[PDB]
């Protein structure tokens, strides 16, 4: 990423830094835990009892 | 009035639905349990979409 | 000349600090009378008269 430059032609270049994407630990924040927006349902066929 | 442990307005949502070009059906399972009364002037639909 | 009347949200009754009314699980959300719920806040219905 030019590391340093001037102007055309002598210049140094420093690899980027290392950035691992990945994951969370235990694959926190896919699910929607404690949202009063986004909340799941495990309920019978009495279907209101939620 | 009783005093054991029941629900006031019931939300049921669809068993399975078919959706088509022309209609979509909705098929509900109303479970009037034993000691409860149902009147269905109370019986409206609750639909939602774009 | 009341007009203030909305902007509630809210309201949880509980007597002796533990006991809630009406907890027979009689309401929708049955720990709190819920009165405004905005809207691209809500999943699950519980919104009337548009």
């Amino acid at each position: 990423h030019f590391a340093d430059f001037v102007d055309d032609r002598r210049a140094t270049a420093a690899g980027n830094r290392p950035n691992y994407i990945g994951f969370r630990d235990n694959f926190i924040g896919m699910m929607y835990y404690n949202s009063g927006s986004n909340t799941g349902s495990f309920s019978s066929q009495t279907q209101q009892l939620n | 009035t009783t005093d054991r442990s029941q629900k006031l307005q019931l939300r049921v949502v669809p068993i399975q639905t078919e959706d088509n070009v022309n209609y979509y059906k909705a098929r509900f399972t109303l479970n009037v349990g034993d000691n409860r009364l149902v009147d269905l002037g109370s019986s409206y639909f609750d639909i939602k979409g774009t | 000349t009341f007009y203030l009347s909305h902007t509630f949200q809210r309201c949880s009754i509980q007597w002796d600090s533990s006991v809630p009314w009406p907890g027979n699980d009689r309401m929708l959300t049955p720990n709190w009378f819920e009165i405004k719920r905005p809207i691209n806040q809500d999943a699950e219905g519980n919104d009337t008269m548009q």
